[PDB]
This record gives C-alpha cells, structure tokens and sequence, in this order.
C-alpha cells in the first residue's frame, strides 16, 4: 500500500497515452466516445491488443467475456474503475 | 498529481527497437506498439548493465581502503 | 536454494561431519534471510509481482537492496572469506577426501555449479537487463525498518563464518593436504557455472 | 508428441471435437442448459437481494447430496456376487494378515524369550 | 480520504 | 461418598420446587459447587484405596471419571439453554432431571465396589439417555437411534449379567477387593472362553468395537447437545472402567483371546479416522474420531500393561472432554443455520475470531499436540503396543496421519475459506457458548499441568 | 584421482584395498622400525577433554592450541601459529599413511612379476 | 460485439449507484469518536526484575537440589595450576622436533 | 466477472481467445520485449493470412490445429497476473472483504463511534425497502414467454426505479480493503 | 516521500546510494585484506607429495630377486 491511490482522470489520461502510442491511430481524431471499429477503423485482432496494454499498463488482467464489450475508451474507463473501486 | 511527459517523445530510434523495426519490415511488417515499450531504453534506464559492473560494484574504494590498511599495518609493522 | 544446502548438510552428515553441517546451518541463515528479505522489498515496491520476467534493472533503481542481494548470492555460492565460503569449501574438501559413493560426489558438484547457475538467473533477469515492470513506478526502499535489518544481516553474511570458524573448539580434524584441482574444486566449479549461466542468458 | 488424456489430467475442451460443433441439436442443448441455469440463479438472487429475509438460504441440491450419501443407500444396496466379495475381503483380509503377521512376531519372540538367546538389556516398564 | 473498515461485532 | 450422592439427589427438589426463572442459576450454582466438592477424592497421601462402605469406593481409575461426571452436569445445563428455551417449564425441569439423575447414576456406577450394584446402574443409564434422544431430538431418525443404543447394550449385557451370576454362585461374592485377593488361573476351555465373551462383549459394545460401532454416530448425531456431550464423555468409558475392573478375574485367557479384538481395534482405528475424511456431517464425523480413539482404549485394556492401562486412562479423560468440546462448537453453528453439514458454513473465521481458537485448540486436542494429554495416552498405548509386536506402529502411524488430515480438514472447511454471504443470521457468540469452552479447555491446560492424576491404578 | 583408474580397470588385483591395509607384515623389508611415539599421555588427553577422534598422535599440539585458545581470550585472532603447527603434523600423519598405500601398492606389484 | 443499450443504462445506473455507496464509506473528521481520549527503561523493567526471580528461582531452589545443573568439567591442561588443591600438572615431555 | 458468458461460443470468439493465450504465452517464452514485439508481429502475420477465409469446414479445421500446435509449445509456468486465478495475490484479501450484514449486529456502543455513517446506512436500507416491489414485479413483467433465459438483468426502464437486483453489485465490499 | 514518476528513471536519495556503496566496499575490502593475508586457504598451502617420486628404499619393499 505504497501506490498513490488512482483517480479517474489519471486513468483516463494514461489510457488515451497508451492509445496515443498505437501507431494505427491519429490522436487528432481521439477522444472518449470514439469506436475502435468505426471511427478508428480498426478489427477485432486489434482490440485484443488495446485490451492487453491496459492490462500491461495498470498491471491487472481483465477477462475476455468483458474485454469483447470495450470499443470505446470510456468504457475501459469505466471498467478499470469499477475494478478497482474508484468513486471521483 | 502526476503530469504524464509528452507521449510525442518516445521515438524507436536509438534502441533495439530500431533493428526489429528493420527486421520486420524488411518482410513487409511493421511493429505499432514499438513505442509504447521505448522508455524501457530511454533516459536513464538508456544503457547496458553487464555483469562485472554488478559484481565489482565497489571494488574501487575497497581497492583504495584495502591498500590504506595495508599500508598502516607496514607502517606499524 | 534452501533445499539444496539442506540435501547438502545431509551429505555432510553422512561423511561424518555433523559439526561442519550445523556450522553451515548456522551460516546459512544470514545470506539466505537477507536475500528473502531483499526479495520482499522487491515485492513490496512491484506492487506484489514475484515473477522476474517483469522485474529489470534494480541496480539502477534499487542499488542498495541490490548490493545486499549480491552479497547474499555470493555468500550462497563460495566466494571466498563470506559466511558461506568457511563451511561449504570444507564441505567440499571433506565430499572430495573421503570413502564416498561416487555418485553423490559428482552430482554434488554439479549442484555447486547450479547453484551459481541459478544465482546468476537472479541477478540477470532481477538486476542487469532492462525493465518489464509497469510504468508507474512507486519504489521506497529508504525507511528505517527496510535498511538496517538488511544492513545487519548483510554485516553477518560477511564476517560471521570468519569470526565463529575462528572462535570455536577444534571438533573435527579437516584434511589440508589435497591436490590443487581439488583444493580449488568449489571456485572453479562455481566459476564455471556462473560464465555457463551468463553466455545461456546473453 | 501430442497430448494424451487420462482420468485425471483431462482434455482441455480445447482439443475435443464438441466444442468445435455448429450442430443445431447441440446448439439447442446448450441453449436449453442455459435457460436452466439462468432460472435458478434468478430464482436464488431474489432471496439474495430479498430485504425481508432474515434466515439463510436452503439448497436442496445439497440435501439431496446429503440424504444420497448416507440415508439412500441402504434401500438402494441389493447383494451381489461382487457386493459380497469385496465386503467379504474388504472386511477380513486385512484382519487375517495382521493376525498372522502379529502372531508370528510374538510366536518367535516368546519362543527366544522362553529358550533365551533374546536380550532385554534395560527393558524395565513395558 | 480514510475510509470505514467493515468488521463483525467484536463486543461481545 | 454420600457428600457428594446426596447433594445431588436434593438437586431434583431445587429443579422443581423453583421459581421457572431461577430453576437454571440454582442448579448450575449447585451442580459447580457439587463438582468442587468432588475434589476430596484426590486427597490419597498413600497406596491405600478410599473404601466408605461396603458399597461405595473410590480408586484412582474412578475419582478422574466421578469427578469429570460432576463436572459435565453444569456444561451440559448450560449447552441446554438455547435450545428448550421455547419449551415449557415442566419440559424443561424433566430434562434438567434426566440429567442429574444421569450423574447420580454414574457417580454410583464409579464408586461401586460390587458388580452387580455397578450393572444395574450400568443398565439404568439407559432410561434417561434414551429420554433425552428419543424427546429432544429434532429428526425422525431419533427412534431408530435410540433402539438401537438400547438395543445392542441390552443383548451385550445380558450374557454379562450370566457370568456375574456365576461367578457369585462359584465364589460367593461379586465384590472387587475380594475377586481380587482370592483368584484363580481359568483352565484354558471353551466354557471359560464363552465366560470370557459374556464378561466383555457388553463393554466391547459400549466402548465400541469396530464391528459394532453404529448404534453411536446414529446418536449422536440424532442426539441434543447435552446427551452427545456425556454420550461420549462417559457413557464409553464405562465399558473401559468395566473392563479394567473384571479383566482380573479372566487370566490368562485374555492372552489369546485378545487377538481378534485388538486386530479389530487396530484395523477399524483406521477404517474410522478414514471415514472422518469423506463424511459431510460434522458431528457423524466427531463420532467416528470417538471410535477410532476408543479402539486404542480396546487394545491397550487388552494387552494389561502398565504404561497401556496409564494411556487408557489419560486417553479417556482427555477424549470426553475434547469431545464434549466439539460438539459444543459444533452446536454452536447450528443453532444459527439448524444444518448438520460441515459445506454450509465455510468462513466462520471472519465473523467468530474468538470461537475459531476453540476449533483450533481442540482440533490439536483431536490430534495429539504435545504436550496434551491427549498424546500421552496416544503415545503410551504406541509403547506398549510396540512393546507388544513391533509390526503395530504402522497402523498407529497411519492413524495418526489421517487424524491430523481429518482435523485440519473439519477446521479448514469450517471456518477458512470464503465466508457464506447469505448467512445473514449468524449471530455473534453467545457469553455463555464461550464459557462453555472456556470450561472444556482450561481442565485440559490444568491436567497437561499435572497429569499424576488421571495415570491410574498402576501409577 | 587415477588410483581409481588403475584398480577399477586395468588390472584391479594389483592394486590397494583400503580396507585391508597393511596386508604384509612390517617386517617385509624395513629390517628394524622406530613404532612410533606418542608425546600425550592419556591422563593429559582425559583432563583437556578430547574427542576420541582427536587423539590420533598430534594431540600435543592441539593441547598447546587448546590452551594458547583459553589463555587469550577474547583475542581470538591470537593463536594462529599453534594451529599451523597442529595442522603441519596432520599433514604428516597424513603423509604417513599415503605411504603405507603405495608401499603395499609395489609390494604388490611384486607378486605380479615375481610369479 | 459490444454492450447492448440496456446493459449500458444498466451499467451506468449501477454505476452512479455504487459511487454514492463507495462516498458514503468515507469518514467524517469526528469519526470514529473514540473516548475519552526515560531512555530505556524497559531494560529494567523487563531484564532486572525477571533476572531477581530467575537468580532466585535458580539459586534456591534448582541448585540445593541434587543433579539439576551439571557442568561438563573444565579443561586442564599441562602447566596449569589447580584452585582448591593447588596441584600442578607436570608439563609435557620435550618434543624431539 | 460482471458479465455472464452465453450459451455457447462463437468462432471469432474462439479465435479471439486463442490469440490471446497464445501472445501471452508467447511474451512468457520471448522474457524481452523487443523479442516480444518481433515474434508477435509474426504471430498477427500468422492469424491475418487465413482472415479472409470464407468457408468453415476448413476454418474450425485450421482453429483446431492451431489450438494442438499451441498445447505443444506450450510454457508450463506461464506469466500470471497477480490478482488473477492462479496470480501470488489471488484471494489474499478475500479475508477482509466482511459483508455489510455484519453490522446489523453491531453494538450501540461500537455504532456512536461512527454516527454519520449509520445515519446513511439507514438511508440506503429505506432505498431498497422502497425498490424491491416494484423491481421484482418489473422482472417479473418482461420475462420472455419464448421460454429460453439469458441470465442478464434488465435496467431501470421506468423513471424513478432502481435497477433490479443491485444490493449485491452495490454493497459489494472494496477489491483492498484494510 | 518519494515521487512517484511515469516511465521515466526517478531520482535517488543519497542514503540508499551510498550505504549500498559501503555495503559492496566493506565486502570488496574484507576479501582483499583476507585473501593478501590469508590465501593459504583457497590454495593448497600444503605441498601434495608425489606418491610415484618415492624411493623404494625409503618404503621397504625388497629387491625382490631373493628375500
Ligand atoms: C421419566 C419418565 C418421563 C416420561 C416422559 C413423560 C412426558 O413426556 O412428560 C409430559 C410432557 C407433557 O408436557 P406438559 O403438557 O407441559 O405437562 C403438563 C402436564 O399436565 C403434566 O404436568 P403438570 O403441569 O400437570 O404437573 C405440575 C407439576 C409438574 O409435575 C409433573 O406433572 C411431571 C412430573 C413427572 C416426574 C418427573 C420426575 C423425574 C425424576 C427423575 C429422577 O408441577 C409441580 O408442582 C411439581 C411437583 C413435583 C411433581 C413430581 C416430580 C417428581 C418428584 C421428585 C422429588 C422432588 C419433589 C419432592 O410430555
Ligand atoms: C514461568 C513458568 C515456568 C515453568 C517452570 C516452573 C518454574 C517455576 C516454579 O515452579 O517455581 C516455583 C517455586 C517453587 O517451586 P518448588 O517448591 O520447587 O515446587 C513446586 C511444587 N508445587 O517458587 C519459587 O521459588 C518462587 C520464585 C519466583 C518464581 C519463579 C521465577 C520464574 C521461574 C522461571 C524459570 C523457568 C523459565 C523457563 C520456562 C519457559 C521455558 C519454555
């Protein structure tokens, strides 16, 4: 318990960083609401890889039943957060 | 709270990165999350820790204060 | 590790030499507590990550507990005048001078050679190549409770076989006539698995 | 080299050919499993979640394990050749094997202690 | 920022 | 021994001539105060056993058991107040009155120089016992029970009462100091033999052997608080009592009349601490680790050996106690989820801190932790078996292996584990439950203290 | 070592037993031999509380270390010259007995080539 | 693929609901109540005391009791000097080296 | 976790799942990262070649032996994310995770140290005596006659409703609590 | 009291640096003094004589042409 406690605009901002770090990705057009497979014009093949870095990236392993349901990043918010019991 | 750098700075170049890049697309593929995985070698992680560097870490002032006590015991004989 | 020197303390207890195992018993603890703990604060700051595929460098970043980590992993193999040096060389010598199945003798060489494998596996993939862990980095290793047990058991994994094999009754009579490749058998062993271990790695 | 089940380490339902099956009878079983399970779990949240509940919740599946494990079976045990044969074993073969190995030990030790040629130093409380 | 610890009823 | 017989004769006018509310505190006070008087029989400052009357004595292999007896009378009142506290006021002095007169009985049955005083008792014990089953039990299974409890002991005793009969008639008295004194060798014939099942076989039944050992669990588990609790405690340690008072009288034909019991001992020892791994009813599983304890009391009785009648009597000490211990905790449980199952409840360790320390304190009872007493006897019974032959450590290892596994096993499943969200009823512990164990535990921490007293005649 | 190699293989009848040596009398050769003397007497081994094991013809040498050991105290470093001396006698026992090996080890090879 | 738009409200409504819950978990500065409210002396007090009982206990009553503390007997050695009887050890014979 | 898996799984799933695995265990085997990068731009390589791959008898075929090849090969002491099954920090604090029942039983004394809170408790309780009708009979209400179930709950349709069956999502005790 | 960085090297307080410093220079230090003192230990120090350059005369086995 020597981790600073996470706070949703981190994880939002540390998540639109890992997005922005996709070279599949024009961070003009990034934004929270924005579909992987219809405004990033992206597959399947590589939203398993998105989910996969939010995982390296905070650490923790998040199912594929629930995986398969996260297109936009406020979703993956949303989840991490729901995860990890964060309230503001 | 903790400002994140720019995520603009994390550049291959200067890393393995670059030679698996290379590598890669010699056959046509080319590596996205390359970046993500660059501060590994960027800033101060930027380097290589061999094996003697670990082992004789502190070898110098060992060596120095060795020869100092050495040195006494002759002088005191 | 532990398992290890306690199949070798039996050895030694089979050549009849119970003082030399209790002598290792006793020294082995130091290092051996010293490198769980320096493995805990490793822990602690990793946010409970035990697997050194996402460990890297922690010279770099955690040079103290690194340096009590080496200690201990040297005092564990023979590195002479540590802790561990004073018993497990006379362990060796005694294996290596005495009516014993050959069998035993061999593959209790090995094990010395895999010992300093498998440290040196430690000390590569948890203090020389480059990170895995995530990149948040939340490492403390500077309060008080950390530093000076580690310091004092680091102080012991260096002079503490020294100064008990020097303060205690003769009990056994050790054999100190012996061929140079046998006197020198534990260093040269350890030595070779280090550099076996280093090219595998790199 | 390729995998081999056994009773205990078992196909990982990756490498079994009914997982890999667009059969609609089977899609229609599983379906139906589904509506089953999805039934009971409603029906045990809405105890779950029930504010007016002050006791714990009954499963009876567990009752049935029970009254199945000890108070089914006698009713449901009919003698058989086999039945016999292995109580039969189960029950005095054991006993036989330990009563020859038991009386043969102290067949030979009270002999030697009769004769001598048995030593019992410092035997004092037995 | 401290949080309430949910724990049984140790009174007794 | 009046003093200690007649106290608790006028406690059945003090359960029925007061007040319904202070029937309990009266009793209880009382029934404490009956168990301290009890203590005078450990004043013997010589070799010289205690005779009050030509009826009523006391050895060291009786007081230990006289006084555990008047000690579990105020436990088991107590345990009994949960429960009964819906009942009537009548039903529940009748209950109170069962178990007094349980006590008296067995402090009778104890003190008794005579045979025939000692089986009379013996068989009265049965009236109350079946009471408090056959009423006061909650399944159907209770009149099942109770035949058989009475049944197997009636059709055990008879041939006892047989043998009893003519022994008087070819020695012209049952008493103990006599019988012993005036002996002599059984010329080795089926007619002494068939004598010496008639003299045995009642006690073996209540001990019990493994052959006959399902009256017990079908009891217990069918059985109050209260009657598991002095079930266990005493009611089979009086076939042990039984057996080391007559087996004087059988020499030297328990020499080879032993083999079969002491290989069913030895063998069902293991058959029931292996039961105890793969039962899911907790007290089911309490009852057979009391049979699988039990066969060694059978094996050491019959092998006569110093050290072996010294483990006896420790072993059963230490088991009633521990045993009435665990079926307290075990009640404790159900009476929050009224389920015998030991599935159901499985993470009891973050609600009752405090009760799980009595779980683990007797389960290492169950077990032998040194240095209990428990593992005394367990281990004085391992010398004189090896003693014996040396082929029988082996059983007494791998039973000693599998009761560490059921223990650990009832603990683990009990109280580790994830805790079960939907038991929202589970009410912390009762003051009086964790007095209960306090009671069963300190004696033990006390006895570990000083074990001189619960050795024995040969000690 | 190669002790091993030559008995193992090669003609293991011609070399040593450990267990079984001497296998020739003293009086093979060496006309007149010095047995060997013992300084310590057993009544100064008895006093100083030796170990059977410790009593093998250098137990002078450890008494001197024994008591140089006692006498400076806590000076534990002291002492070291006595401990060389000890294990210098070791060494000649020890050399002593590799030369019983290869004596029976030529004798050996006597019998070899004198039948 | 994706969430349907009835396990989204779903989502959100719990959402909303359990982020009050995790707030009302927070603590209120008066919360919890809580009432009403010598260098080294635990050398003493934990060492000098338990030494007083432990030296009497030892000293009165282990000792003047027979065999409860036994000492393997002290080396002597060649040139030593013997206390009570002030005997003395003849030193070693001369060694020839 | 939150959600409930379906009847049976799809083939994209399928494939999904097995590309999944299989970088991971590929990332246990290549320790170093750029190793890591390189074999799974051709592990990717691999899976976009048959993409486009029309037909199913040949599909599942090719899954089937992708799943043999990745049984072989396969690391034995694969990389396990702590707090995940099989990870160090599985269920370490499932110890402390005490439902909130448990003070129901509380102590009026052990209640006035925490007022404030047992206020809002009360609060929350009132709230779901409030909810519960009208959530159940709103299940009960839209259960579809096809007479095949789904397992996953419906929202708050009508304004002013709670969510059925939510006191046990809500309420759920913190993932670290100490 | 530290600062927790994101993915860049953090700085490091002057005590864990250097009392790690002393920890490896204290054991560089006492296996250099004991190794210039002491170095009969993990050498043989005792010269292992040749059991082939002995003289026959020194060990007793006769001529063997006639004894
Ligand atoms: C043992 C055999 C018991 C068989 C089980 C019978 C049974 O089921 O109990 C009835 C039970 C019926 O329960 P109930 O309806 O509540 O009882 C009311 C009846 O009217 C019956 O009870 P009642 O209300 O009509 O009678 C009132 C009476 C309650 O008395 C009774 O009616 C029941 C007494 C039964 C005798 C129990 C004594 C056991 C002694 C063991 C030693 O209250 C008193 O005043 C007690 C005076 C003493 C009565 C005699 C008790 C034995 C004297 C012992 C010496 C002490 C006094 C000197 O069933
Ligand atoms: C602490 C528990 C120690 C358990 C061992 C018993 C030692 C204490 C003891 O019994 O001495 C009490 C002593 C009278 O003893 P005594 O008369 O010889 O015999 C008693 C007959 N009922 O009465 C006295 O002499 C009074 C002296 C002060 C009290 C004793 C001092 C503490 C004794 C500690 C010594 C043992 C410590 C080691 C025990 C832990 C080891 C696991």
């Amino acid at each position: 318990s020597d981790a600073p406690p996470l706070t949703l605009d981190g994880i939002k901002d540390r998540v639109l960083y890992v997005l922005k770090l996709y070279d599949k990705i024009d961070p003009e057009k990034l934004s929270v609401n924005s579909h992987f497979m219809k405004d990033l014009g992206l597959d399947s093949l590589d939203q398993v890889e998105i989910i996969m870095a939010m995982e390296d990236e905070f650490g923790f392993e998040i199912p594929d039943i629930d995986a398969e349901k996260l297109m936009c990043p406020q979703e993956i918010v949303d989840y991490i957060a729901d995860k990890k019991d964060v309230y503001e | 709270k903790m400002e994140l750098p720019d995520y603009r700075q994390w550049k291959i170049e200067g890393t393995p990165l670059e030679t698996v890049q290379k590598k890669l697309a010699a056959r046509g593929l080319r590596d996205p999350w390359a970046r993500n995985e660059a501060w590994r070698y960027m800033g101060g992680f930027a380097g290589n820790i061999t094996f003697p560097s670990v082992i004789l870490k502190g070898f110098k002032w060992g060596f120095a204060a060795f020869v100092v006590a050495l040195g006494a015991e002759y002088f005191l004989d | 590790s532990t398992s290890s020197q306690l199949g070798l303390m039996m050895v030694t207890l089979g050549m009849n030499q119970p003082h030399l195992a209790f002598l290792h018993i006793c020294t082995h603890a130091f290092f051996k507590a010293m490198l769980f703990m320096c493995s805990g604060s490793i822990i602690h700051s990793l946010a409970d990550e035990q697997d050194i595929r996402k460990m890297g460098n922690i010279t770099k970043i955690m040079p103290f507990t690194s340096s009590c980590l080496v200690i201990g992993s040297l005092a564990l193999t023979g590195m002479p005048f540590l802790t561990g040096f004073y018993s497990k060389d006379l362990i060796i010598e005694a294996i290596n001078t005495c009516n014993t199945n050959a069998w035993a003798l061999l593959i209790t060489l090995i094990a010395t050679s895999m010992t300093a494998m498998y440290s040196m596996r430690i000390i590569y993939f948890v203090t020389m190549t480059k990170p895995r862990f995530p990149p948040l980095i939340s490492i403390n290793e500077n309060d008080p409770d950390l530093m000076n047990p580690i310091k004092r058991l680091a102080f012991g994994s260096i002079f503490a076989g020294f100064v008990i094999s020097y303060n205690i009754p003769p009990t056994s009579i050790p054999v100190l006539t012996m061929p140079w490749f046998l006197k020198t058998t534990a260093l040269i062993i350890s030595v070779l698995g280090f550099l076996i271990a280093l090219e595998l790695n790199n | 080299s390729k995998y081999k089940p056994a009773p205990l380490a078992t196909l990982p339902s990756t490498l079994d050919p009914a997982e890999y099956d667009v059969s609609p009878e089977t899609r229609r079983a599983q379906v139906e499993r589904l509506s089953i399970r999805a039934r009971l779990k409603r029906e045990y949240l809405l105890q779950y979640n029930d504010p007016k509940r002050v006791s714990h919740i009954e499963d009876p599946a567990l009752i049935r394990w029970t009254y199945a494990r000890s108070a089914n079976i006698y009713p449901n045990f009919r003698p058989t050749p086999k039945n016999s044969l292995l109580g039969a074993v189960a029950g005095f073969g054991p006993l036989i094997f330990w009563y020859y190995v038991f009386k043969t030990d102290r067949d030979r030790k009270e002999r030697l202690i009769q004769e001598g040629k048995l030593d019992r130093k410092f035997n004092i409380s037995y | 920022k401290r949080l309430f610890v949910v724990k049984p009823s140790l009174y007794y | 021994m009046l003093k200690i017989i007649l106290p608790s004769l006028m406690l059945l006018p003090l359960t029925w001539l007061s007040s319904p509310k202070k029937t309990w505190t009266n009793v209880t006070s009382y029934s404490f105060l009956i168990s301290l008087t009890s203590l005078t029989l450990l004043w013997q400052t010589d070799e010289n056993y205690k005779n009050f009357s030509n009826m009523f004595s006391s050895d060291p292999l009786s007081t230990p058991l006289i006084i555990l007896t008047a000690w579990l009378l105020p436990l088991m009142l107590m345990a009994s107040q949960n429960h009964l506290k819906k009942d009537n006021n009548v039903l529940q002095k009748l209950y109170i009155s069962m178990l007094i007169s349980l006590q008296i009985l067995l402090i009778m049955t104890f003190s008794a120089t005579e045979l025939i005083m000692f089986y009379i008792l013996f068989e009265a014990t049965l009236i109350p016992t079946l009471i408090i089953i056959t009423r006061w039990g909650n399944q159907t299974e209770r009149l099942n029970a109770g035949i058989y409890f009475l049944f197997y002991t009636l059709i055990g005793s008879i041939p006892l009462l047989i043998a009893l009969i003519l022994i008087q008639n070819h020695v012209g008295t049952l008493n103990l100091m006599i019988l012993s004194f005036t002996t002599h060798t059984l010329d080795a014939s089926w007619s002494n033999n068939l004598l010496w099942l008639a003299c045995m076989m009642a006690f073996l039944i209540k001990m019990p052997l493994y052959g006959v050992h399902l009256w017990l669990p079908k009891a217990h588990v069918e059985a109050p608080i209260a009657g598991s609790m002095i079930l266990a405690a005493i009611l089979l340690k009086l076939g042990s009592y039984g057996m080391i008072r007559i087996s004087i009288i059988l020499d030297p034909l328990t020499k080879y009349m032993a083999y079969p019991f002491i290989l069913l001992s030895l063998w069902g020892m293991i058959m029931t601490s292996s039961i105890c791994l793969r039962q899911t009813d907790l007290k089911s599983l309490i009852a057979y680790s009391s049979v699988s304890h039990m066969a060694l009391v059978i094996a050491s009785i019959m092998i006569q050996t110093p050290w072996s009648f010294m483990g006896a009597t420790m072993l059963m000490i230490a088991h009633g106690l521990t045993s009435s211990l665990l079926f307290c905790l075990a009640n404790s449980n159900y009476e929050r989820i009224h389920s015998r199952t030991m599935i159901m409840a499985r993470g009891l360790q973050m609600v009752f801190p405090l009760m799980a320390t009595w779980w683990l304190m007797a389960s290492l009872a169950n077990l032998a932790l040194p240095p209990s007493i428990n593992l005394m006897g367990e281990l004085f019974i391992t010398m004189s078996l090896f003693s014996w032959s040396n082929f029988t450590i082996i059983l007494m290892g791998i039973n000693i292996i599998i009761t560490g596994m059921y223990s650990m096993y009832m603990i683990i499943t009990t109280q580790r584990g994830k805790l079960t969200n939907h038991m929202i009823n589970l009410q912390p512990s009762h003051t009086r439950e964790l007095t209960l164990m306090a009671l069963h535990m300190i004696p033990l921490i006390l006895l570990t203290t000083s074990p001189k007293l619960i050795t024995g005649l040969t000690m | 070592g190669a002790h091993l190699t030559r008995r193992y293989l090669w003609d293991a009848s011609v070399e040593p037993d450990p267990e079984k040596i001497p296998s020739f009398p003293p009086d093979l050769g060496f006309p007149e031999r010095k047995e060997r003397v013992m300084v310590a007497t057993q009544q100064e081994m008895m006093d100083a509380q030796l170990t059977l094991q410790q009593r093998d013809y250098c137990a002078h040498y450890l008494i001197r270390l024994l008591k140089c050991k006692r006498d400076s105290f806590p000076n534990f470093l002291a002492c070291k010259h006595e401990q060389h001396d000890w294990d210098y006698c070791e060494h000649l026992d020890y050399v002593k007995r590799m030369k019983e090996f290869e004596r029976e080890r030529r004798l050996l090879q006597r019998k070899k080539r004198r039948a | 693929s994706g969430y349907t738009p009835d396990e989204k409200l779903r989502l959100q409504q719990l959402r909303e609901l359990r982020r009050r819950w995790l707030k009302d978990q927070e603590l209120s500065p008066r919360e919890p109540v809580l009432p009403p409210r010598r260098s080294s002396l635990f050398a003493v007090s934990h060492v000098l005391i338990p030494m007083w009982f432990v030296h009497y206990y030892v000293k009165y009553h282990m000792a003047t009791k027979p065999y409860t503390i036994v000492s393997s007997k002290p080396r002597i050695f060649p040139g030593d000097t013997i206390l009570e009887t002030g005997e003395v050890i003849p030193p070693m014979r001369d060694f020839p080296d | 976790a939150f959600c409930a898996p379906p009847a049976y799984l799809t083939h994209q799933q399928k494939v999904l799942r097995l590309y999944k695995r299989a970088l991971r265990h590929l990332e246990s085997w290549c320790i170093h990262r750029d190793k890591y990068r390189y074999f799974a731009c051709l592990m990717r390589a691999r899976f976009e070649e048959h993409k486009n791959e029309k037909d199913m008898m040949r599909a599942t075929q090719l899954l089937r032996e992708a799943e043999e090849e990745f049984w072989q090969n396969q690391h034995p002491q694969p990389y396990i994310f702590p707090d995940s099954p099989g990870g160090t920090s599985f269920e370490r604090y499932e110890c402390y995770k005490v439902p909130e029942w448990c003070l129901d039983y509380w102590h009026p004394s052990e209640k006035a140290m925490y007022p404030d809170y047992f206020s809002k408790r009360e609060q929350w309780k009132k709230l779901r005596m409030e909810s519960w009708d009208r959530e159940v009979k709103q299940l009960q209400e839209e259960t579809s006659p096809d007479g095949i179930m789904t397992e996953a709950l419906p929202p708050a349709r009508r304004e002013g409703d709670l969510p059925p069956l939510w006191w046990h999502i809500v309420t759920r005790p913190r993932e670290r609590p100490t | 009291h530290i600062q927790p960085r994101y993915r860049e090297f953090p700085q490091l307080t002057r005590s864990q640096v250097i009392q790690g410093e002393f920890l490896s220079s204290l054991m560089w230090f006492w296996i250099l003094w004991r190794f210039w003192h002491d170095s009969d230990a993990v050498l043989g120090h005792f010269s292992y004589p040749d059991p082939s350059q002995w003289t026959d005369e020194e060990l007793g086995i006769p001529p063997d042409d006639e004894d």
